[PDB]
């Protein structure tokens, strides 16, 4: 604190100044003009209203308030370096950062008289980090966490660039042609089309629109914005594909133009690959790290915490029942109440009366008849004074007193008064049409009396206010971050969305709420691609400067969602430890006290028995299931469809025959053997049937063993989740009911939206193409309803689950906040204040969602290890590193003889080697993201010249490899053979490009997996990598789980919707559609992904217009469609949700082990080394080296693992005879043992006589030894 | 003797067998396309029409 | 003037489909394999 040696105190009692309220005037100082930069209102073309002229006007103060005391620090501590001292300070250096800059800015501006150093003043609200020493700590604690990512890091970056350089050469300005009318310079495009390319002769699609020609001028398929002509674009779309958002735009895309025969390899495997398999990886990584954390806190001291303080309440509330009962304990009626209260009749006829009003809300619909109305509003009032009664019969029949004492009967004083309160305001007169319901729903809320019956509710909802509570300051810096990120829209964005088009752009940043809004959007990540594009052509479109504004929008997702994770992992693992900690203590709480009160027929059987038998069928079920998915929907009469019918009577002979020859032998798996074998036989309602022929791919989950077993485990992954679930279909239940008593009849439209009224929406009105008062057409009028409303309680929650997948949340959100009156059109931003329901609901969602979700993973552990114990001499860190010494082995080098080939082999083992071909890698692949579309002729020859050039570096590189490894160790390394395998492909790629000219897109693409190579060297990536790449192998059945659904239900897909006919501007069309098995089989992943699936699911009702290929009664084209796509659609969501979390947990639970290492102690990468070392001195394994070489071995570890930054004259010479190794002849001592002694040193070290004790617990905790440890005993 | 007569490798390798003739079949025979004017029916190959 | 592929297209088109996938299944059935452990590794002592 004190300088210690500054000026004197004629003006340093500075430091007495700043004691408590300067550091909360200061505060409230950096609030107030948060709330000031927030009131501002950005107007476009330079307009200003009054109000911004008193704010820029009380900028001025908020600036000298900042500018004085960044004064009065430099004041005290200490003279320029003492002020430096405050500087020591990171905080400080930020603080002065923006007062600087702000002064600056403004004196700036004065002189002028900049519009962009006015963006630096959204930086104050960090200030608001500083002061609040809380958000302080939570900040840290961010920054650690993300320390382990930076290998993923790496990879996701060079995963980006190696996709974005073949997505450059793939596609690059194959985008440029699009329909447009003869003649004209106008697109041709149907109604909800987007503009897309097309193609004159080709694979791509041609012109369909009538009097329309192929042209090429074009800019690209999102105003140019999303392409892949040059690096930077090409970049952008693709991170744009790997979030996720809009893949399936650009995959149709590169399709209309190049074909769909092969765009879909790249980006399916793009999703597949870098997507999903990344996020794999981070969640793993991060919930390593979480585990490691706690685990620091859970041995240091919070387990005594959280556990006395429980039991603290628990033993206070016995102590104050054991008081109330004895405070406690006038006529013979009111004891008689006394006995009923408790009893088991009063409580079976509470949930009587709950559920007559509980139905009532429910009931509540638009249009609901008279009796209807009248009758809900008669049980509500045979139940107003019904529940005025109990409560005058409660409150004075058991005491005045103690009925204020019962948390749920505070609550029945607060129904009846305000039961009975809405029974005078509704009839007052003043109320309104909005507030007369809000009153309404209410009756809702006496559910929750119930809940007084309801135990497990009263605890869970403890347990849940617990983790929301740790959690709060996290929660409390997500804000911080979105108010930030809202203000800087509203500086980069406001204002400008100002284009001269009649199309609307619900999602700007025109003021605070709406700003609020699209961020939270952009967070959600729903429509955040779109949201983008407004703001690049808010800049002029797709040119250098103009583009740099999407950096703000990556950086937003990115971080936003890198806070959520923290928030969401965090709730998890303590939630999660919490639940293991407290119910294995209530466990321990439990069974204790319950111990207290207590103290010819063989030959069939040989066949079917007989092993050939099964790969004789598991091949009829793979030619079976092949025969459902070749069948055509369209046409009945196909050549094809009839000569795949006779193959279904070809095999259904032969499961018949399975059938009868096992009841030979023989006298649930079964009955569904049964069923599939009848049901063709009947088969050639019929049509119900035939999806129930698809079932066969069902029947052989019994035949494999490995299929049986893992059904068995998800199946009791649905029986562990009970009180959380309750909660949460009960919070669905509240909220669709909410929706229906603030949406009921108000989501119905005009088509030209100036009629308000379903009477005014008649006849016939214009529409102008392009916004041009000169080009119209003429449509009917029609009053339309919206797909998804809150009409019914059966409706408003179907529009939940959809609000709550993200799917298509926005449109719901503006619809809603449109919302005028029962039965009459929306009013352009009616009520913003809706925007808080939408918003409320998908937090508590997501918080609910992901608790249910880790307590099928406690499930799921304790199914695994949780279960499991192994409490003998050896802990974790043993069984990974002395069953690991037992299984070892040697190497192999190859190091070779002679000096001409030994010194060809020095040049290219060395370093300048290694060095050198790195920094060539890196150039080539420079001169490949360089390439771009419309170059040059200079630049088109010099790209084959070097191109060939490289091929020439990189095929020296190989021949010396080649001679320093005589070919036998060459080939031996795995990464050598790939490096044959590109440069072989690299070549013919040149003599292609030649023989071409002298007189195949695929090997252009030899050139970039050079770029593999690196991953050679990174170690971490490397063994990251690996890691997980083992794990996929050792789960090989959920991965089958998963195929086996989208099989199952492509096949019912199919049946089910593959007649619909492919009308450009719908959902079904020529990229989405059932016609085909592999186009099914998209669509679902499509659906997987999230991709707009709910507007499919729309495409694929009822009313739908034929194919013409399918038969029908002229008159009825319009029949086909179904409603059963609800069940479909809503059930194959679910069940691929589920089955994708089974596989996350799984592979990373089989790879805890690397995960929760914790690195700094020990692991194998320790382990590793040893033997990296051990092959400098092994050629080939033989076991043993020399002893001569032993204390040089020594001398290359790490000291955690040997020995340390000393010299070795001491320690090392002294401890490696005194501790134990085994004696063979001079220069033999093994590597299997030498091993042993050494990690045995370092930890679980022993004394001596007890060196078969070592021995002793190797043998029944350890898997068979097999006869290896007869020297690593001795 | 466990990666080079392992059947598993060796099912394998009498596969490439097969297509080591029927890529020898196309590569002789030119029958891939069939001119259809209608007679001057044609029918290509790599290097014989 | 058509086009119709009958004797030696899908002749060459499961030549192809043979040897492009008997080629990369004896690549995966030939290389030492994953070691599954910390202590196995790809090409080492034997
Ligand atoms: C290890 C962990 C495991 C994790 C498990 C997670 C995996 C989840 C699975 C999702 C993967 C999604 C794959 C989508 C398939 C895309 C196919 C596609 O869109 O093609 C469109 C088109 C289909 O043509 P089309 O029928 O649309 O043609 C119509 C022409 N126009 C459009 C002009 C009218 O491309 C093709 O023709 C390629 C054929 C598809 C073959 C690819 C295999 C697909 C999957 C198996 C079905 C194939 C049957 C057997 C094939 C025999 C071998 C060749
Ligand atoms: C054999 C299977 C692959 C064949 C690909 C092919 O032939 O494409 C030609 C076609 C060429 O298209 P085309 O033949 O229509 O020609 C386009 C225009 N002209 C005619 C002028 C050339 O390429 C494609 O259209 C799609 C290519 C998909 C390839 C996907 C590779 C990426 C997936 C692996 C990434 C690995 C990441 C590792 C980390
Ligand atoms: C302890 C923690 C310490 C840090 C706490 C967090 C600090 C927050 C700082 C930012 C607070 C700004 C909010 C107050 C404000 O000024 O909001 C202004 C905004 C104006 O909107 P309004 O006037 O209603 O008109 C809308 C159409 N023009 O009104 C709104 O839009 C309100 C929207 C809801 C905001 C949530
Ligand atoms: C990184 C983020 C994005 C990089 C920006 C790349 C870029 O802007 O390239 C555009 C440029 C196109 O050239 P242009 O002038 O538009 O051609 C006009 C002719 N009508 O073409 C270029 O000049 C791009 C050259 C640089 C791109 C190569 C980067 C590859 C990096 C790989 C790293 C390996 C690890
Ligand atoms: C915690 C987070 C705290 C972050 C707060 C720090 C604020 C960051 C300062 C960003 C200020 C950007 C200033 C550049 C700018 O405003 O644009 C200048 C230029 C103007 O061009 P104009 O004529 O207005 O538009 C037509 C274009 N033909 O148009 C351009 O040149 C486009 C440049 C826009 C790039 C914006 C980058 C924002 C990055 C967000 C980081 C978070
Ligand atoms: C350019 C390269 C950017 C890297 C992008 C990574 C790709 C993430 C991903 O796999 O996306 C899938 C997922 C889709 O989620 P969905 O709900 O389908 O939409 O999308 C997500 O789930 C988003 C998860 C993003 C988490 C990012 C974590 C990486 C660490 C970033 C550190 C930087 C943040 C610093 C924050 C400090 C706070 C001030
Ligand atoms: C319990 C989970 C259910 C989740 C909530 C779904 C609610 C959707 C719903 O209520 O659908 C009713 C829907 C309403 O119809 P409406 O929008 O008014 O349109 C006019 C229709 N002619 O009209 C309908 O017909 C929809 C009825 C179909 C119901 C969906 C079927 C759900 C199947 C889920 C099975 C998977 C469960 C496995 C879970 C694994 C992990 C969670
Ligand atoms: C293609 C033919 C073969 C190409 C693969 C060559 C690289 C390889 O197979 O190595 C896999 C490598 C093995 O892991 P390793 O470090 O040996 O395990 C020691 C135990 N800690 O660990 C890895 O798996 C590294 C990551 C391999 C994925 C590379 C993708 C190649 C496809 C192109
Ligand atoms: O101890 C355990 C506490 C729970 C925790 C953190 C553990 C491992 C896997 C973790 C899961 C990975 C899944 O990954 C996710 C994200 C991706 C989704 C496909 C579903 O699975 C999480 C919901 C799931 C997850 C984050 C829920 C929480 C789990 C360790
Ligand atoms: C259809 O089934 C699935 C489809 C897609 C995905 C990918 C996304 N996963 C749901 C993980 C998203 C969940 C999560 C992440 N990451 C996430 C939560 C909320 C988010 O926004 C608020 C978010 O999306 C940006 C991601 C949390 C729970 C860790 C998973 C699926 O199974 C869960
Ligand atoms: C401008 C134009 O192409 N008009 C055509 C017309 O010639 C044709 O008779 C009819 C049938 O396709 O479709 C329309
Ligand atoms: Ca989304
Ligand atoms: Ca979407």
């Amino acid at each position: 604190f004190c300088l210690t040696l500054q000026n004197p105190l004629r003006k340093a009692c500075i430091s007495i100044v700043e004691w408590k309220p300067f550091e909360t005037i200061i505060l409230l100082t950096i609030f107030a003009n948060c709330v000031a930069l927030a009131v501002y209102l950005p107007m476009p073309e330079d307009d200003n209203n009054s109000l911004n002229l008193g704010l820029e006007k009380l900028e001025y103060f908020f600036l000298t308030v900042f500018s004085i005391e960044a004064a009065m620090k430099i004041i005290a501590y200490g003279f320029l370096f003492h002020q430096d001292a405050y500087l020591r300070s990171g905080w400080n250096v930020l603080d002065f950062i923006i007062v600087f800059l702000g002064v600056f800015t403004a004196i700036l501006e004065q002189v002028n008289v900049v519009k962009a150093l006015r963006a630096f003043r959204v930086l104050r609200p960090l200030r608001l980090v500083s002061g609040v020493p809380s958000l302080q700590v939570v900040l840290n604690s961010i920054f650690k966490a993300m320390l382990p990512l930076f290998h993923i890091a790496l990879l996701v970056l060079f995963m980006v660039i190696i996709y974005a350089i073949i997505g450059l050469e793939l596609f690059k300005g194959k985008m440029h042609k699009t329909c447009y009318y003869i003649g004209t310079d106008i697109v041709a495009t149907v109604e909800n089309e987007k503009p897309s390319p097309c193609a004159r002769t080709g694979s791509g699609r041609p012109c369909t629109i009538n009097g329309s020609e192929c042209r090429g001028g074009w800019p690209g398929p999102n105003h140019g914005i999303t392409h892949f002509d040059n690096f930077g674009f090409s970049m952008l779309t693709v991170y744009q594909c790997i979030t996720m958002e809009g893949w399936t735009d650009v995959l149709y895309w590169v399709n209309d133009a190049i074909g769909n025969e092969w765009p879909w390899i790249y980006f399916v495997t793009l999703i597949l690959l870098g997507s999903f398999f990344i996020l794999n990886l981070v969640l793993g990584v991060l919930s390593g790290e979480f585990t490691k954390e706690r685990e620091k806190a859970k041995s240091r001291g919070t387990f005594q915490k959280l556990r006395e303080k429980q039991q603290l309440e628990e033993d206070l509330r016995g102590y104050m029942s054991w008081i109330t009962q004895g405070e406690v304990m006038n006529r013979v009626f009111r004891w008689k109440c006394h006995d009923l209260v408790k009893s088991r009749v009063f409580y079976w006829l509470v949930i009587l009366i709950v559920a007559l009003n509980t139905l009532s809300i429910a009931s509540e619909h638009h249009n609901q008849p008279l009796w209807l109305t009248h009758l809900q509003d008669i049980a509500n009032r045979v139940l107003l004074s019904l529940f005025t009664i109990e409560m005058l019969l409660k409150m004075y029949g058991l005491g005045l007193r103690q009925y204020f004492m019962s948390i749920f009967n505070r609550f029945d004083c607060f129904v009846v008064c305000s039961g009975i309160l809405e029974l005078l305001l509704v009839e007052s007169g003043a109320m309104t049409p909005l507030g007369i319901s809000v009153l309404r729903c209410i009756r809702l809320l006496r559910l929750f009396k119930i809940t007084k019956y309801w135990t497990s509710l009263s605890n869970l909802v403890a347990s849940l206010l617990n983790s929301i509570r740790s959690i709060a300051s996290l929660l409390l810096l997500l804000f911080l971050f979105i108010i930030i990120f809202a203000l800087l829209g509203m500086q980069l964005f406001g204002g400008r969305y100002d284009f001269e088009d009649t199309e609307v752009r619900r999602s700007n940043f025109d003021n605070f709420p709406q700003a609020l809004i699209s961020v939270f959007q952009v967070l959600t990540g729903e429509d955040w691609n779109s949201v983008m594009y407004n703001g690049i052509m808010a800049y002029g479109g797709p040119s250098y400067p103009g583009v740099l504004v999407c950096i703000y929008f990556i950086i937003l997702f990115v971080c936003g969602n890198y806070i959520l994770l923290n928030v969401f992992l965090a709730i998890a693992v303590d939630n999660l430890a919490e639940a293991e900690s407290l119910t294995s203590a209530q466990k321990a709480k439990a069974e204790e006290r319950k111990r207290r009160k207590m103290s010819v027929r063989v030959l069939c059987h040989r066949i079917v028995n007989a092993t050939w038998f099964t790969n004789f069928i598991l091949l009829f079920i793979l030619l079976s299931s092949a025969a459902l998915a070749a069948e055509d929907p369209i046409r009945a009469e196909s050549v094809r469809n009839q000569i795949l019918g006779y193959f279904d009577i070809a095999f259904t002979s032969v499961f018949t025959v399975e059938i009868v020859l096992k009841m030979t032998t023989y006298g649930y798996f079964n009955i569904l053997d049964l069923l599939v074998v009848a049901v063709s036989l009947i088969s050639m309602v019929v049509k119900i049937l035939r999806v129930l022929r698809v079932l066969r791919p069902l029947r052989a989950i019994n035949r494999a063993k490995g299929l049986k077993h893992v059904v068995q485990c998800v199946f009791v992954a649905i029986r562990t989740i009970g009180n959380i679930v309750l909660v949460t279909t009960l919070l669905q239940f509240m909220f669709a009911c909410i929706g229906v008593q603030l949406f009921k009849g108000k989501f119905f439209s005009c088509n030209d939206l100036s009629k308000m009224t379903e009477e005014e929406c008649r006849g016939y009105y214009y529409v102008y193409k392009d916004g041009d008062p000169t080009q119209m057409e003429l449509r009917p009028r029609q009053w339309i309803h919206n797909d998804f409303h809150f009409d019914n309680v059966l409706s408003a929650m179907m529009s939940l689950f959809t609000v709550s997948t993200f799917e298509g949340w926005p449109q719901l959100l503006y619809r809603a906040i449109d919302s005028n009156e029962e039965d009459m059109g929306p009013v352009y931003n009616n009520r913003v204040e809706m925007a808080i329901f939408f918003i409320i609901y998908i937090i508590l969602i997501a918080f609910f969602m992901m608790n249910i979700f880790v307590g099928f993973v406690i499930v799921t552990f304790q199914e695994q290890g949780e279960t499991e114990y192994k409490n003998c001499e050896l802990d974790k860190n043993q069984r990974q590193c002395v069953q690991y010494a037992l299984k070892a082995r040697p190497l192999r080098c190859y190091i070779p003889k002679n000096p001409y080939q030994y010194q060809v082999w020095y040049v290219v083992t060395s370093s300048y080697f290694e060095y050198l071909m790195f920094a060539l890698i890196m150039l080539n692949t420079i001169c490949l993201g360089m390439q771009h579309y419309h170059q040059s002729e200079e630049m088109n020859h010099i790209s084959d010249i070097l191109n060939v050039a490289f091929t020439i570096i990189f095929t020296l590189e190989m021949i010396l490899k080649l001679l320093a490894f005589k070919a036998r160790g060459y080939f031996g390394d795995p990464w050598n053979v790939f490096d044959f395998l590109i440069v072989i492909g690299s070549i013919i790629d040149v003599i292609l490009s030649e023989i071409d000219t002298f007189l195949s897109a695929f090997f252009r693409l030899f050139r970039v997996m050079r770029l593999i190579k690196l991953l050679s060297r990174a170690e971490g990536v490397r063994t990251l990598l690996w890691t997980f790449i083992k794990s996929f192998q050792a789960l090989p059945y959920v991965a089958l789980l998963i195929v086996m659904l989208f099989f199952i239900y492509a096949v019912i897909g199919m049946q089910m919707f593959g007649k619909i006919a492919l009308v450009d501007g719908t959902q079904i069309n020529r990229n989405n559609n059932f016609q085909t098995f592999p186009q099914a089989v998209l669509l679902l992943f499509r659906c997987a992904t999230g991709e707009a699936w709910q507007e499919i699911l729309l495409a694929c009702s009822y009313g739908k217009l034929c194919d013409p290929e399918s038969d029908y009664a002229p008159g009825e084209e319009y029949t086909c469609g179904t409603n059963f796509a609800y069940y479909y659609f809503i059930s194959f969501y679910m069940l691929c949700a589920f089955l994708i979390i089974n596989l996350f947990v799984a592979v990373i639970m089989d790879n805890f082990d690397y995960l929760t290492r914790d690195w700094s102690i020990l692991g194998p990468h320790h382990l590793d080394e040893f033997k990296a070392i051990w092959a400098e001195y092994d050629p080939e394994a033989k076991g043993r080296i020399k002893h001569l070489d032993v204390v040089t071995l020594l001398r290359r570890i790490q000291p955690p693992l040997g020995f340390g930054k000393f010299c070795p004259h001491r320690v090392a010479c002294k401890r490696l005879v005194g501790m134990n190794m085994p004696l063979n002849s001079d220069g033999t001592v093994t590597f299997n043992a030498t091993l042993f002694a050494l990690v045995r040193t370092a930890l679980k070290i022993k004394t001596e006589g007890n060196f078969e004790q070592a021995n002793e617990e190797l043998r029944a905790i350890i898997k068979k030894i097999w006869k290896r440890t007869s020297m690593k005993l001795l | 003797m466990s990666p080079t007569e392992a059947p598993k490798v060796r099912v394998t390798l009498f596969c490439i067998l097969v297509g080591i003739v029927l890529a020898m079949t196309a590569v002789v025979s030119d029958h891939w396309a069939v001119l259809s004017p209608h007679c001057e029916a044609a029918h290509f190959g790599l290097w014989r029409i | 003037i058509e086009y119709y592929y009958s004797w030696s297209f899908a002749c060459a088109c499961a030549a192809f489909v043979l040897l492009f996938l008997g080629g990369i299944s004896l690549l995966l059935f030939s290389l030492p394999r994953m070691p599954q452990n910390p202590w196995e590794s790809c090409m080492d002592a034997e």
